[PDB]
């Protein structure tokens, strides 16, 4: 029953579907009515390589005004899921500038995995059309892919909670990197 | 050598901090929000705290090395008279993997960015920097543990010897928490 805990934290800018992907990741039910800013924290049993792996989940406040209380949670993490919207390149835009500075400098040699949200809105009219009324697209997967070697994560794995497509798939990736082990300090010293 | 010294020494983004902020402003901000407050109690946590300017926010009480091998355990007491580890030098195994263990106390505010900065020397050249990010913490009672990736001490010849050690805490706001230097011996065997 009992299992190795590894701990996953997800950052990324605010409106990237951070919380829903958590919920969805424990309940299996999309939110219906309302969405809470930071789901509370959890663990899940998850199985991977036939190997029960236990994962603590922390969800954060991606807003500005919490750039201190949110490293409180970067102590002691195992991966970090780094997210962006598919449906917003501005927040893909923010990925080396906001978020793996930060993370980078919070959790030096912690691997990192680029998570895109919301696969579903990549084909959607309303949204193709949102985009097109400022001059914009929605996110390619060929963009998002070397964002994910410009930053040197893990991996890139895109996803969408309301459909459930790959949500599966983006967590065993994080299990994979949290069960990886061989890091820094780079010979230094000496 | 001592020269080459130099060319052993030969071995040597931005993020920026966060505007600053106090613990009973975090809590104001969207203070209707019950998930948010929840996040905070998460972190915070279940409150309530100390609260005069007056005592330090971060105290270090050791530093402390882990390593299986070694026959006694092996620690700087930074409570007492740092002063006086001038006046002794520790010896390290040549060769020996190892880690380090520091113990503090956060009383007041949140310490953003904590960390430990090592500069050290021989024959006075500086032959390594090293710096540990320890992270961010709110105050509470109980101390904090955090170790360091494992690491090995180094071996051979020239890496046997005395070392004059620098070692600082600081943080992503610059607060100069403690500073102090001390000795460090490299030995083919430990004393005890
Ligand atoms: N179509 C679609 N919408 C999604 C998906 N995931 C989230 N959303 C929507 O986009 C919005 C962003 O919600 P959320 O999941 O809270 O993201 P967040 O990063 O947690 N925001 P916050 O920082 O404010 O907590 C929500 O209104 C939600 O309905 C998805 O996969 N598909
Ligand atoms: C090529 C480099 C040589 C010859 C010397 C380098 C040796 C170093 C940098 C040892 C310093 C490491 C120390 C002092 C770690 C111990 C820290 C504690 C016990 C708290
Ligand atoms: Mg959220």
């Amino acid at each position: 029953m009992a299992a190795i805990r590894k701990k996953l934290v997800i950052v990324g800018d605010g409106a990237c579907g951070k919380t829903c992907l958590l919920i969805v990741f424990s309940k299996d039910q999309f939110p219906e009515v309302y969405v809470p800013t930071v789901f509370e924290n959890y663990v899940a049993d998850i199985e991977v390589d036939g190997k029960q792996v236990e994962l603590a989940l922390w969800d954060t406040a991606g807003q500005e005004d919490y750039d201190r209380l949110r490293p409180l949670s970067y102590p002691d993490t195992d991966v970090i899921l780094m997210c962006f919207s598919i449906d917003s390149p501005d927040s893909l835009e923010n990925i080396p500038e906001k978020w793996t500075p930060e993370v980078k400098h919070f959790c030096p040699n912690v691997p990192i995995i680029l998570v895109g949200n919301k696969k579903d809105l990549r084909n959607d009219e309303h949204t193709r059309r949102e985009l097109a009324k400022m001059k914009q697209e929605p996110v390619k997967p060929e963009e998002g892919r070397d964002m994910a070697n410009r930053i040197g994560a893990f991996g890139y794995m895109e996803c969408s909670a309301k459909t459930k497509d790959g949500v599966r798939e983006v967590f065993e990736m994080a299990t994979r990197a949290a069960l990886q082990a061989r890091r820094g300090k780079k010979k230094s010293g000496c | 050598t001592a020269e080459q010294l130099a060319q052993i020494a030969a071995e040597n983004v931005n993020y920026k901090p966060p505007a600053q902020k106090s613990i009973q402003e975090i809590q104001e901000l969207d203070k209707d929000d019950e998930s948010l407050r929840k996040y905070k109690e998460a972190l915070l946590g279940r409150v309530a705290v100390s609260a005069d300017p007056n005592v330090p926010n971060v105290v270090v009480t050791r530093l402390t090395l882990v390593c299986s091998t070694a026959p006694g355990p092996l620690e700087l007491d930074l409570t007492g008279d740092l002063e006086s580890f001038k006046k002794q030098s520790f010896v390290l195994k040549e060769g020996v993997e190892y880690r380090i263990k520091i113990s503090f106390r956060v009383n007041r505010e949140i310490v953003s960015g904590m960390k430990y900065i090592q500069h050290t020397y021989r024959k006075g050249v500086k032959i390594d920097k090293t710096d540990y990010m320890v992270g961010s913490y709110g105050p509470r009672a109980e101390e904090y543990e955090f170790l360091t990736p494992m690491e090995e001490a180094p071996k051979g010849m020239l890496a046997r010897g005395s070392y004059n050690i620098k070692s600082r805490f600081t943080d992503d706001d610059r607060t100069d928490h403690l500073s102090w230097e001390w000795n460090l011996t490299i030995k083919k065997e430990w004393k005890d």
